């Protein structure tokens, strides 16, 4: 009667999957972005400084609307 | 090390219209942007390597930023909706802003820019 | 780093609280001269545990120190394969692993890897 | 900032280390310090690659000497020194106080961290340890590594000959 | 913004900490049920409903039970060793790869090597601090384990590292997108499990505990509080090392659900083996590591140095 | 750098051990100086390389600049502790992060 | 014989060395193949590399398709 | 190189270690060669048949480890301030390097370990220590240019090296104090040139190479053994001991030529006062050499009579007799030598 | 001074290492314990100097290789100590 094992395995499977599925939830709710920036390479860090400076929030994106639309020439 | 006799350009000259455009927005237009400003970029980047004086490449640098700002005015004029979706996807799809995830939305933009 | 240190401290505090709860939550009874005596299968012990404990893998123990310090020189391999000259990288790496194997097989054949007997 | 506090701890643990007598008391003091020095070195470098290596190397030496301590100096004694605890705790707080009221832009080490480097430095955008460890395996410095190899292997012949395994185990007779 | 970022990193570690701490409680139940079914037994079935609350029903006892103050032990060392055993077990989890960033950890593979080695001191100090003959034999039986598995462990990690190109664990995902390294590395997978057992000191390599050779090994002189943390720290090691097998040989799709179906299965394998094999002989392990595994592992560095070189020419 | 007397082929082994010639701000500064040592020899070079040695040392050792920096900081603190500065205007405006 | 004794006593060192010997062989193919393609000159360069049309290196630009 | 194939290796690796040091164009490279040299000598030095030998293997190890440790300490410090392997104007940081090197070679102020480790060495071990191990240390001191520190070591070396030797009877311990004196002459010769030092060292090693064999071939370790030593022709025994006079630098013999060239150059460099203290102190060194010759110059002794026969190794003796011949008649070959001009 | 603000601490630590290497402790192992303490501090300074160079830290591996061998050799001599004297106490050795 091998069913009785499964209740043990379901709990461990769920509990260990809570963190990654929680931060994916928390980040969206609290950053607005599912994933956080990856400071793995100098270029990634460098640009991260750039975003943090311009918008004052690295996870708020500055689309084309930040560009001055017209120049009087 | 900087002394009085060392000549730095005046503040007004260094002032010039800047991009101030976030990372994900930049990475979106990278491939189409690059094909256009390559002439300025290579001219700028070539001197900077051979000659390592920032004030010497001051003139070329203004060309590079102008070309970048010139490109986005076109994008702002036509594909504004598409570019924002591509950038939004590229930003909100992974922590690295990899192109490998957003191939679909990318296609939408590439067809907009090649039709306009 | 500085993030990791903070969480390293925070965890250590948390785990520390756990016994500090256990030390209080634990039932408390008067300690006896026999309750705290060591366990050695119910018969009083002849010999302190702090007597010199003889060693037989001493030779391997020293060889362990060495072999690790060559792990410091193989680990960088991957990181510098895209950036190095292939002949120099290839040649040197091989004559690194052959040297290790030859050393190992030499001692294995000499019987040093066997314990003191 | 923690760099100064790292300075205080490494000093503090060194003062007590001068006063340890029991070999294991020395070992515990040394092990704690190997953590800090490993941490401190990576602050002033482009990567922590060497702290990992140093930490790993010494831990190998930490175990082995316990094995010999537990065979040679097994029966020895500790003595809590109220002079020592007060003295270290006295200076430790004293040093920690300074680090809060220190011009800690001046105390920072001038060695260029990875972020301390310019943005133009094209060589700083590669893998974290590519260039630094590079010429360890390129002409001509590679031969130095090769020289170590014999040196390490020749060492491996020295220990067995000094040791003379066959004439018995080791006991503190 | 940036100020907010590190707040999330705290939450993740705390979330990962409580989740791991909870799982090791339920792992111990799973160990008893599965090990109770490989043996034709039923396993814990009465307490609460169908036995599920069993591990909690034991955590009560191990904490309402008195501390033991051994007469001949250096009490402070004897009292602290459980803390660092549990701390080192939880701390090594911060390097477990997440695509939703938790910690960057370039050179994460090394960070594994450092942390796992530390786990020996806690056993080592606990045994010597207890100041009992069996406890000391347990401690020195544990140290001799490190002398064996430690060197071969690094080399086998290096082989996997050559395949991915870096010490960052994230890259295992990209290279295991079409297939699983289990196929390419079948003998190493089989060898790696063997060394993984030594890491966690399990049957057939159960020497630190040494049950039925030493009465209870280095735990022989611990009780309610200290012994519990030693126990939890033990099963946290199994859980992580099982996961580290899933990121290396079984896809490393941390965000997919199946990855956690896989993770429990490898945990089952660790229990499965405990119910199959008798314990090795204290010396046969050390001979095994140096006579066979070390020679084996070095042989494939050449195989993978050549293969990477050959593959480099084509690409 | 030292001059071995022997100068057998072994010196080739350890000659290139530590250098500045691999992607360094002082690569050109040292090559000139050390070249001048080769032209004039060691002992006479120490008397003809006044500029090259000082420049190279002020490029690597950097004592000359770090020891400017403290004079500025100390003189900023000395002014304040004398009351010549104020708390509100103690420091100047910080540089932009995306610079240097 | 010898082959038999080892193959009976320590089969792993024979099989392991069999694959180790494989490494040297196909390392010798790949390394020779590498200079049979002039792979020192790599079509994709780390960093932003710009040459002048008259520089000697500008002649050696590897011309590929994708 | 006496017992097994392994001893052959350690000798060679010693040569490689020394060469790496003296061919290194930087302090760090030089320091590495010292480490190579360190472990090449210890296994040659350690033998478990002797309780004394392992003690010798210790004192050397602790001393050399400390020396290389402090040596590396200063070298890092030296180029932390100058950023060069060389210091433009010598100062304290360069003195510290000198102190380590002298201890590495057992000069006067830090010689204590050197005789006190000679009790438990075989003669062939002492030769490797006395001659070869002093190459690498002394050869690096030629780079450093501190005068007073180097000058002080010379003055103490000749004094301590001589006065200490009067009280010994163990030939191994006696030769150590004798070697400390000859070390003093080197350092004096090292502040003036090296070619003299290279010449002087070669002759010093030559004489020590000879005296070691005579004790090594006939296994003599104490003064009494010299008188009890049996030789067929007392003329032969009389002549073998005439090498000590050369080691004393008496002009009729070859062993003075080295001392002679060190004076013709020190005097040329106006170091008159140094030579007075040195040459005067060499007399005391010449003294206890004569105490050995008491067993040869008088040439009829009361000797134990359960030996009629000499049992000696051929090849060592064959090479020893050749070396001895020049050690007595080597002076007229100064014409040939062209390394002094 | 520059040397006092940046290089003082490691040097002060180094000399404290030496004063351990000379103090009177019964067991020879007390020398080995303090031996790799000093090596740990030598690494620290050497790592300061190597980082004044942009990319020269690879020499740290060279230093570590010699660090273990002197410790490994230092440990072997202790083993040979035991099997002639029976114990490693300093006071057990002939004072000469
Ligand atoms: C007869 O022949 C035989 C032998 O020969 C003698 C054998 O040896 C054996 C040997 C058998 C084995 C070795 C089996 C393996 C078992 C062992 C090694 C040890 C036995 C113990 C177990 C299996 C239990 C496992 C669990 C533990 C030991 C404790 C671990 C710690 C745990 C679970 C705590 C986790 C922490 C948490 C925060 C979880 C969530 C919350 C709690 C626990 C809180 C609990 C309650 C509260 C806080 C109260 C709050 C109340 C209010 C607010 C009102 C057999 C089978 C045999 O047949
Ligand atoms: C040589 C190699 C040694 C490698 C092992 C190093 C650690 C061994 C320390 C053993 C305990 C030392 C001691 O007794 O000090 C007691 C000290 C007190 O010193 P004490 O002098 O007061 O003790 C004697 C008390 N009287 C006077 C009453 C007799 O207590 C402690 O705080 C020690 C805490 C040890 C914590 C456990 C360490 C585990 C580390 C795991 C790896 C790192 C994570
Ligand atoms: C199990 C043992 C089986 C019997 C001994 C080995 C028989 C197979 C011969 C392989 C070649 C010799 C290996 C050997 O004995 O070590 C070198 C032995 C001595 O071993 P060793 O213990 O003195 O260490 C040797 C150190 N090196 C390598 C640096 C020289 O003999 C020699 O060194 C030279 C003769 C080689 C040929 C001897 C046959
Ligand atoms: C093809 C290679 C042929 C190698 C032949 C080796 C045959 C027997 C190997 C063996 O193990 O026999 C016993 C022999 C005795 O050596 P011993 O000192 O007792 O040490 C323990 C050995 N298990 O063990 C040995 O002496 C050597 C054992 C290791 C030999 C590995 C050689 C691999 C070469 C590739
Ligand atoms: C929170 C409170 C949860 C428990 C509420 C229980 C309410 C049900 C009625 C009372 C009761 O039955 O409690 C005991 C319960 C079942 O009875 P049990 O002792 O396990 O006997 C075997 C049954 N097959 O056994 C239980 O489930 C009690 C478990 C409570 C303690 C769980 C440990 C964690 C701490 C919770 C606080
Ligand atoms: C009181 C003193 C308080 C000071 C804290 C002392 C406890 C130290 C605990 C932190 C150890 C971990 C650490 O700091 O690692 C730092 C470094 C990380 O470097 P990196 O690869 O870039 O990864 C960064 C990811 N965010 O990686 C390393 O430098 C190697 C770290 C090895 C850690 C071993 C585990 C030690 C556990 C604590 C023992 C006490
Ligand atoms: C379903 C899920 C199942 C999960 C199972 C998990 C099992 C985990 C537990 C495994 C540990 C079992 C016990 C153990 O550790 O055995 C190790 C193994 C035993 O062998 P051993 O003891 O050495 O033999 C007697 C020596 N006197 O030691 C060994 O000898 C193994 C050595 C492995 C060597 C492999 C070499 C492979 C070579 C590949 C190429 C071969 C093809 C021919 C050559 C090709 C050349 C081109
Ligand atoms: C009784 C115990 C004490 C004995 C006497 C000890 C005092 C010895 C004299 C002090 C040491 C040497 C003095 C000296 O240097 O004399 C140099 C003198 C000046 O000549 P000049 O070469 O022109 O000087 C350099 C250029 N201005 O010109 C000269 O003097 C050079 C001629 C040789 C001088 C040798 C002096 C040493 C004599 C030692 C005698 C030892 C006692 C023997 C009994």
């Amino acid at each position: 009667m091998w069913f009785e094992i499964l209740p043990g395995a379901v709990i461990i499977t769920t509990l260990l999957s809570v963190p990654i599925y929680a931060m994916y939830g928390l980040d969206k709710l609290m950053i607005g972005n599912a994933f956080r920036r990856n400071m793995d390479e100098r270029f990634s860090r460098v640009m991260y400084q750039r975003d943090f400076r311009l918008t004052d929030n690295p996870y708020k994106m500055n689309g084309l609307d930040a560009i001055p639309d017209e120049k009087t020439n | 090390v900087i002394t009085n006799n060392t000549t730095l350009p005046e503040e007004s000259e260094l002032n010039v219209q800047e991009l101030n455009l976030s990372s994900a927005a930049l990475r979106a237009g990278a491939f189409h942007l690059g094909k256009q400003c390559e002439q300025a970029n290579n001219e700028f980047m070539l001197c900077r390597q051979e000659l390592d004086d920032p004030r010497a490449c001051l003139a070329e640098g203004k060309a590079v930023t102008s070309c970048a700002l010139d490109f986005f005015r076109k994008v702002k004029k036509t594909c504004h909706e598409e570019f924002t979706q591509y950038a939004t996807c590229l930003d909100k799809s992974s922590g690295t802003m990899a192109f490998s995830h957003c191939r679909k939305t990318q296609g939408v933009f590439d067809k907009c820019i090649k039709d306009n | 780093m500085f993030s990791i240190i903070f969480i390293a401290l925070l965890i250590l505090l948390i785990t520390t609280i756990v016994m500090f709860l256990a030390s209080i939550l634990s039932k408390k009874a008067l300690i006896d001269r026999e309750k705290s005596s060591p366990f050695e299968c119910g018969f009083d012990p002849k010999s302190s545990s702090r007597l010199p404990f003889s060693l037989r893998f001493f030779l391997i123990t020293i060889i362990f120190l060495i072999f690790d310090v060559e792990i410091a020189l193989i680990l960088p391999m991957i990181i510098i394969m895209k950036y190095s000259n292939i002949m120099i990288w290839t040649i040197t790496s091989i004559i690194f692993i052959l040297i290790l194997l030859i050393g190992l097989y030499h001692e294995w054949n000499q019987g040093m890897l066997n314990w003191s007997n | 900032m923690i760099q100064l506090m790292l300075y205080s701890l490494i000093i503090t643990t060194s003062i007590i280390f001068l006063n340890m007598i029991h070999p294991l008391a020395l070992g515990l003091t040394l092990l704690i310090q190997t953590i800090f020095v490993c941490l401190l070195t990576g602050l002033m470098t482009k990567s922590f690659w060497y702290s990992y290596i140093l930490f790993l190397i010494f831990l190998g030496g930490m175990l082995v000497l316990f094995i010999y301590v537990t065979s040679l100096a097994s029966n020895e004694m500790f003595n809590l020194s109220m002079k020592l605890t007060l003295f270290s705790s006295l200076i430790l707080i004293f040093m920690l106080i300074l680090s809060f009221i220190m011009d800690k832009t001046s105390s920072s080490l001038f060695l260029m961290n990875n972020d301390m480097q310019s943005i133009i430095n094209m060589n700083s955008y590669f893998m974290e340890n590519s260039l630094s460890l590079n010429k360890l395996y390129n002409f001509p410095t590679n031969f130095i590594t090769i020289l170590l190899m014999n040196y390490l292997l020749i060492t491996l012949i020295v220990i067995v000959k000094i040791t003379k395994l066959f004439k018995g185990p080791i006991r503190m007779m | 913004m940036f100020y907010m970022e590190f707040i999330l990193s705290l939450i993740g570690s705390l979330l990962l900490i409580i989740c791991v701490l909870v799982s090791v409680a339920f792992l111990t139940l799973l160990e008893r049920k599965v090990l109770g079914y490989i043996q034709i037994r039923k396993g814990p079935n009465k307490v609460g409903l169908m036995g599920i609350p069993q591990p909690f029903c034991d955590a009560i006892k191990l904490f309402t039970k008195e501390q033991t103050y051994p007469l001949l032990s250096n009490y402070l060392s004897y009292y602290i060793s459980p803390i660092f055993s549990l701390f080192l077990s939880l701390f090594v989890w911060m390097c477990m790869p997440f695509f939703v960033k938790l910690y960057s950890f370039n050179l994460g593979g090394l960070f594994f090597l450092c942390c796992t080695s530390l786990g020996v001191y806690t056993v080592m100090v606990a045994g010597w601090s207890s100041n009992s003959n069996y406890a000391l034999l347990g401690g020195l039986r544990a140290v001799a384990q490190t002398i064996s598995y430690e060197v071969s462990l690094a080399l086998i990690l290096l082989s996997f590292i050559f395949l991915i190109g870096s010490y960052n664990m994230i890259y295992f995902f990209f290279y295991q997108v079409y297939m699983w390294f289990l196929i390419i590395l079948f003998p190493m997978a089989l060898v790696w499990v063997s060394i993984s057992l030594a890491e966690t000191n399990r049957t057939p390599f159960d020497f630190a505990e040494g049950e039925s050779e030493l009465v209870s090994g280095f735990n022989v002189e611990y009780s309610s509080g200290g012994f519990a943390l030693i126990f939890m720290a033990e099963y946290a090691s199994i859980l992580f090392m099982s996961m580290l097998f899933c990121v290396i040989f079984l896809g490393c799709d941390v965000f997919n659900l199946l990855f956690y179906m896989k993770l429990t299965f490898i945990s089952f394998v660790f229990i499965w083996v405990r119910g199959t094999l008798p314990r090795f002989r204290y010396d046969k392990l050390m001979y095994l590591a140096w006579k066979c595994f070390l020679s084996f592992s070095l042989n494939y560095l050449l195989f993978f140095i050549g293969f990477k070189i050959l593959l480099f020419s084509l690409l | 750098s030292l001059t071995p007397f022997l100068r057998l082929p072994l010196t080739d082994l350890t000659g290139c051990l530590i250098n500045h010639q691999t992607y360094d701000k002082c690569g050109k500064f040292e090559m000139k100086m050390m070249e001048c040592f080769e032209a004039y020899g060691l002992e006479r070079g120490k008397r003809e390389c006044a500029d090259l040695i000082s420049d190279f040392q002020e490029c690597v050792g950097m004592q000359k600049q770090l020891m400017r920096f403290h004079a500025m900081r100390n003189e900023r603190y000395k002014q304040w502790l004398k009351g010549e500065r104020k708390g509100q205007e103690f420091f100047a405006d910080p540089p932009r992060v995306d610079a240097y | 014989s010898l082959l038999k004794r080892a193959w009976n006593e320590i089969p792993d060192i024979v099989g392991g060395s069999a694959l180790a010997l494989a490494g040297i062989v196909m390392a010798t193919i790949g390394v020779a193949n590498y200079y049979a393609k002039d792979g020192d000159n790599r079509r994709y360069k780390l960093g932003y590399v710009v040459y002048r049309h008259d520089d000697p290196r500008a002649l050696k630009v590897r011309n590929d398709e994708d | 190189m006496f017992n097994n194939s392994s001893k052959i290796l350690f000798i060679t690796i010693m040569i490689i270690g020394t060469l790496i040091t003296v061919t290194s164009n930087s302090w760090l490279g030089a320091w590495m060669g010292l480490e190579i040299n360190l472990l090449s000598f210890i296994p040659l030095l350690s033998d478990n048949n002797n309780l004394m030998s392992t003690e010798a293997s210790l004192k050397y190890f602790l001393t050399q480890v400390l020396a290389s440790t402090v040596l590396l300490f200063s070298s890092i410090l030296l180029m932390l301030k100058n950023n060069m392997n060389n210091e433009i104007n010598e100062s304290f940081t360069s003195m510290i390097i000198m102190s380590a090197l002298l201890l590495k070679s057992g000069a006067a102020p830090f010689h204590f370990w050197f005789p006190n480790m000679m009790e438990g060495l075989t003669w062939m071990n002492a030769l490797m220590l006395m001659t070869w191990q002093k190459i690498a240390p002394l050869m690096l001191i030629s780079y450093l240019n501190i005068k007073y520190l180097l000058l002080i070591s010379v003055i103490l070396s000749v004094i301590i090296g001589a006065i200490g030797g009067l009280n010994q009877t163990s030939l191994r311990k006696l030769m150590a104090f004798s070697s400390i004196n000859h070390l003093g002459w080197m350092l004096s010769s090292l502040m003036i040139s090296e070619s003299i030092w290279l010449i002087y060292f070669f002759f010093y090693s030559f004489l020590s190479f000879v005296l070691t064999f005579m004790f090594n071939i006939f296994k003599l370790f104490h003064l009494n053994q010299l008188f009890s030593w049996f030789v067929n022709s007392k003329i032969l025994k009389f002549t073998l001991f005439m090498n000590f006079l050369s080691l004393g630098g008496l002009p009729p013999f070859l062993g003075f030529l080295p001392k002679w060239l060190v004076i013709q150059q020190l005097t040329l460099c106006n170091q008159y006062f140094m030579l007075t203290l040195m040459m005067m102190s060499t007399l005391i060194t010449l003294f206890f050499y004569l105490r050995i010759c008491y067993s040869a110059f008088m040439m009829n002794y009361f000797e134990n009579n359960w030996i009629m026969k000499m049992n000696m190794n051929s090849i060592n003796y064959n090479m020893y007799m050749i070396m001895t011949f020049f050690s007595i008649f080597g002076l007229f070959l100064i014409s040939l030598f062209y390394f002094m001009f | 001074m520059i040397m006092i603000l940046y290089w003082s601490l490691p040097m002060i630590l180094f000399i404290l290492g030496l004063f351990c290497f000379v103090s009177n402790r019964k067991h020879l192992l007390s020398m080995l314990l303090s031996l790799e303490f000093i090596v740990l501090m030598l690494f620290f300074m050497l790592f300061i100097y190597l980082n004044m160079l942009n990319y020269e830290s690879y020499f740290s591996m060279m230093f570590l290789t010699f660090s273990v061998c002197e410790g490994a050799l230092g440990l072997s001599i202790l083993v040979s100590m035991i099997r002639t004297h029976g114990n490693d106490y300093f006071q057990s050795f002939s004072i000469m």
